[PDB]
RNA sequence: AGUAAGGUCAGCUAAAUAAGCUAUCGGGCCCAUACCCCGAAAAUGUUGGUUAUACCCUUCCCGUACUACCA
């Protein structure tokens, strides 16, 4: 064998499930790309209606010539009443939900414009360390299937993870300190795998003390910085 | 001249790709993809044919080749909904479907995974995403029907 | 070896009652040929003048 | 029976040879073609020029528009560059350790494809949300091609 | 980012004028 | 009958296995 | 061995909107059949090229036709 120990390792990601709020900039352009195909459209039927029932209106108070009594029963303006009686009654998703109020960093429904990354903590030589998931590698089973396996042993999961090709997104080579360092176990290298979660969600036995999920800017919270350093390489934060 | 030590200086065509004249799908080998459709689904159409040429302009800054891009038929699907204290469907609205795909090829597996990272990262809101490899029966559900042809086969069968 | 069965509406009364039979033998022969899995291929068949069958060849 | 059903069979076979072997005609995209209702000059709204101070305004927010968007493309080409010097640098530390591991680590992903990905939506859905009674119907029109 | 490429415009010569909608889902969601 | 370059030969660091993937001008200017 | 020319509804001809007749199918007429009456269906030898096609050219194939002489 090697001194060094296969791991693993797996970068779970919840990809965002709202878009991110425009920046104060893209806010005057988008008005502005607004304005600009208002400018350059040709009048819609809408629009066409609405000029039409202002005529009429003159063609009937003006002189008495109009032949035509029934007419159209709702107007163009009045007809956007209703539109827009309707929409007040709808009300939209909260984009900031409850758990970003309460900072319940388990939950997936907090952050939903950015990105999450799966954090857990483990206990080595009595020592609580926040890393990603991983798992050793095992006789006769691929790199990237360390990583899928680690998925299964999740503590009560559902989750389901669509990995993304095979070669690793990177890697983590660390030694173990001097007084248990020895010629056979020399350290380890771990290899990260990046998937993105589809659907599922852990169980309600175990949340606050199992696993996290943290964005990039607030992910340096509880990884090492030895290790954040090569966790915030392959992981973005567009 | 032959015999001249500038024989062949004025010689263009080996710097040329041979045009020598529907198109053969190309397998990717164990470490490359093959010929792959990027469908691009969604209901507004500015934001299809945006985020296109976007995919089709980091393609060329990531120096893979784009083989043709092209748009689907529209799909135009009407909205009815039940009325209140009745049993009768009423139009509520239309809804149109504009597909814009981008063929592309050479992809390495291992840039696979980058590619396909940074593309659904920018998916714009309402836009649908799938990335499948090019197949025949794709390229010919661009072409119209032929009802007689389909009648002639139908005799044979 | 392949079979070119022939029949005939042989003339030995008046009527049609020959040509008559004649069109339920050779129905039981195509029938035949369907009921062992054979091929039966037509090759000659001139109808009579009142639903019956003057003469038939066909293929087994 | 020879006269007829052997040379009727050959002359269909005549026919969708001919059909097989004519250009084939592509669906028109609706999209791209002009309704001629747009063409009706009654739709033309009326054009007003814009102020000194509105033309100055936009120039100079799209000005500012092409360093907003040189920042967003530097920040997407060091995201690339940051994600594929750290792959590259995995794969060399995987050859070291255990070339067997490498090489089914270079592979091809026969499940990769197909890739589905849905876009962010404006609003997170809503845990209890009823949605009206209705019916979807397609209107798409049929393109057929004869001659 | 979703505002990568969503500023956009209709790059038409000729079009009718489009207003911005919110299309609410099965689920709620909307764009 | 042929005779050597005295030198190189112009376009002779075109390298012709990669023509597809090679940059061209694609303008006249 | 050479040269000419022809290839079209099942059949035979006319035209190249590929029609008419017979045959064929369905109905009526008749105790029945045929005739008759109504209605329907049915094809360019093949190859490729002729803006594009067809009547054209041309590839190939079947059949046809004339010539093969003087010492
Ligand atoms: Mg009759």
């Amino acid at each position: 064998g090697s001194p060094w120990r296969l791991l693993g390792a797996l970068c779970l990601q919840r990809p965002p499930v709202v878009s991110k709020p425009l920046t104060p900039l893209q806010e005057e352009m988008a008005s502005l790309l607004q304005q600009i195909e208002i400018e350059r459209s040709l009048y819609s039927d809408h629009e066409l209606r609405a000029l039409d029932e202002n005529q009429r209106l003159a063609k009937k108070k003006a002189d008495l010539h109009d032949e035509e009594d029934e007419q159209d029963i709702l107007l163009a303006q009045d007809l956007e009443d209703m539109w827009e009686q309707k929409f007040l009654q709808f009300k939209l998703g909260a984009r900031i939900t409850e758990a970003d109020e309460k900072n319940d960093r388990t939950s997936l429904n907090r952050k939903l414009d950015r990105n999450l990354v799966l954090l857990v903590r483990e206990k080595f030589g009595d020592q609580d360390v926040w890393i990603l998931p991983q798992a050793e590698w095992q006789p006769g089973e691929t790199l990237r299937g360390t990583a899928e396996r680690t998925l299964a042993t999740l503590s009560e999961n559902n989750m389901e993870a669509k990995f993304l090709g095979n070669a690793p997104c990177g890697h983590y080579t660390f030694k173990f300190p001097q007084a248990m360092r020895t010629e056979s176990n020399l350290g380890a290298k771990v290899f990260f795998f990046k998937a993105l979660l589809l659907t599922g969600d852990f169980s309600q036995a175990g949340n606050k003390g199992h696993h996290v999920w943290v964005t990039k800017d607030e992910l340096g919270d509880y990884l090492k910085p030895k290790y954040l350093a090569q966790v915030r390489r392959f992981v973005s934060d567009l | 001249y032959k015999t001249k030590p500038t024989h062949g200086i004025g010689k263009y065509k080996h710097l040329i790709k041979a045009e020598e004249p529907v198109r053969a799908i190309n397998l990717g080998t164990d470490y490359e993809y093959g010929v792959l459709n990027i469908h691009l689904t969604a209901y507004d159409m500015t934001l299809a044919e945006s985020y296109a040429q976007y995919v089709h302009n980091l393609c060329n800054s990531l120096s893979i080749k784009v083989e043709e891009s092209y748009a689907m038929p529209t799909k135009t699907i009407e909205v009815l909904q039940l009325q209140d204290q009745g049993s009768k469907m009423l139009l509520d609205s239309v809804l149109t479907t504009h597909e814009r795909v981008v063929q592309i090829s050479g992809l390495s597996a291992t840039f696979a995974e980058i590619f396909l990272e940074i593309i659904q990262s920018s998916l714009p809101e309402g836009v649908r995403l799938s990335v499948k490899e090019h197949t025949e029966e794709d390229f010919k559900g661009r072409f119209k029907a032929r009802p007689e042809l389909e009648e002639l086969l139908a005799k044979l069968k | 070896n392949d079979v070119i069965l022939e029949v005939t509406a042989g003339r030995t009364t008046g009527g049609d009652i020959c040509q008559q039979f004649t069109r339920e033998i050779f129905d039981m022969y195509q029938n035949y040929s369907c009921y062992k899995h054979w091929q039966f291929e037509l090759l000659n068949y001139t109808p009579a003048d009142y639903g019956g069958l003057h003469h038939a060849a066909a293929r087994i | 029976d020879p006269k007829k059903d052997q040379e009727a069979k050959e002359r269909l076979k005549r026919k969708i040879r001919k059909l097989e072997k004519a250009t084939q005609e592509l669906i028109p995209i609706e999209d791209f073609i002009t309704p001629l209702k747009f063409l009706d000059k009654a739709r033309e709204r009326p054009q007003v020029e814009l102020t000194f101070e509105e033309t100055e305004r936009r120039a100079l927010l799209l000005k500012k528009w092409s360093l907003y968007k040189q920042q967003e493309r530097k920040m997407e080409r060091d995201t690339i560059r940051a994600m594929l010097e750290a792959q590259q640098e995995a794969l060399e530390e995987l050859q070291l350790e255990s070339p067997k591991l490498h090489a089914e680590a270079i592979k091809r992903d026969p499940n990769l494809f197909p890739f589905e990905k849905e876009g962010p939506h404006y609003t997170p859905p809503i845990p209890n949300y009823q949605p009206p009674e209705g019916r979807y119907n397609d209107i798409t029109k049929v393109y057929t091609q004869v001659e | 980012d979703s505002s990568r490429a969503s500023l956009t415009r209709v790059h038409r010569q000729a079009y009718a004028r489009l207003y911005p909608v919110l299309l609410v889902k099965q689920d709620g969601s909307t764009i | 009958r042929r005779t050597p370059p005295l030198g190189p030969m112009p376009n002779s660091d075109i390298d012709l296995s990669n023509l597809e993937r090679l940059e061209k001008y694609r303008s006249f200017d």
